[PDB]
């Protein structure tokens, strides 16, 4: 309720089912991992852009 | 006190004799007694209707509106009878009072009254209606003498800045009430609730006296001091640095 008028808005929301395992490609993981972090990261602020 | 009673019962034409009696009897106090007499007059609509009910009697042909053309001249020569004198230590003041048909500031009466006279006072309904008392709204509230009849030794030297600061500061207060009856309490900075702030004690205690409470002028201005104490000097920008070192922090 930005003034008289309302507009909707989002929230980031986790909803629980954790992000897959992939343990086989070669043994790399945690690359992927920190590739998880970045991305989550960057989903946040694009929320809130949107 | 001297005091003069004409019921509306008593005859129409000593209307129009009573402030004859009252003018006379206040020159006579004023210049041969060198005393300072301040007379009110009462109800001047009503001398109106009677100088109207003499004309039409008398067979004249009417004026504007009904009323006769040379009430100008009258009320002139009942308003004109003031003043102070070169040589006599006594002054007149005059405070008429008068009712405005239909709440209407074009009527004659009025007009006629506010060209005589110097500076005027209201009263505003939407105030009483408010159960405040007196109800005396400021804003359209004017005078033409204020700059000189004040100052430096007939009275403190901090009065027309803190006069200014206090018609400002409710002024502000009171179109920001208006805006936030729409932008919503919500977006209003803090510095605006101190707006309305000043406007609730402005108008629970400066305004609101008691039929009793007879307040001075040095008791005035603590109290517009005290309310003026709510903000920092620097939103009090009508007010001079060197005033702001000595008063603003008591």
């Amino acid at each position: 309720n930005v003034a008289g008028v309302t507009l909707p808005v989002f929230e980031h929301y986790h909803e629980g089912t954790d992000s897959y395992e992939l343990t086989g490609l070669a043994r790399g993981g945690e690359q992927l991992a920190k590739l998880k972090r970045n991305y989550a990261k960057a989903v946040e602020l694009l929320v809130e852009l949107a | 006190v001297c005091l003069f009673l004409n019921l509306a019962n008593d005859p129409t034409i000593e209307r129009i004799i009573t402030p004859r009696l009252a003018l006379t009897t206040a020159e006579f106090l004023a210049y041969q007694c060198e005393k300072h007499v301040l007379v009110i007059l009462t109800d001047m609509s009503s001398y109106a209707e009677a100088l109207r009910e003499v004309s039409a009697a008398r067979e004249e042909v009417p004026g504007r509106r009904g009323f006769p053309g040379y009430m100008y001249t009258d009320l002139a020569t009942i308003y004109e009878r003031a003043g102070r004198v070169e040589g006599r230590n006594g002054s007149i003041t005059q405070i008429p009072i008068l009712t405005m048909p239909n709440d209407d500031i074009t009527h004659p009466i009025p007009d006629l009254t506010g060209y005589i006279t110097e500076g005027q006072i209201y009263v505003d309904r939407q105030l009483h209606n408010r159960q405040i008392y007196p109800p005396i709204n400021v804003l359209p509230s004017l005078s033409r003498l204020m700059k000189s009849a004040i100052g430096e030794g007939m009275t403190r030297k901090d009065h027309a800045d803190v006069s200014n600061q206090l018609y400002a500061c409710y002024a502000i207060g009171k179109d920001v009430q208006a805006m936030k009856a729409v932008v919503g309490e919500e977006a209003l900075t803090s510095d605006d609730l101190l707006y309305l702030e000043f406007l609730q004690k402005f108008e629970k205690n400066f305004i609101t006296q008691g039929p009793y409470e007879n307040r001075t002028v040095y008791e005035t201005l603590d109290i517009g001091w005290q309310l003026l104490r709510i903000f920092p000097k620097e939103m009090l920008k009508r007010i001079p640095q060197s005033t702001l070192s000595e008063f603003y922090p008591r």
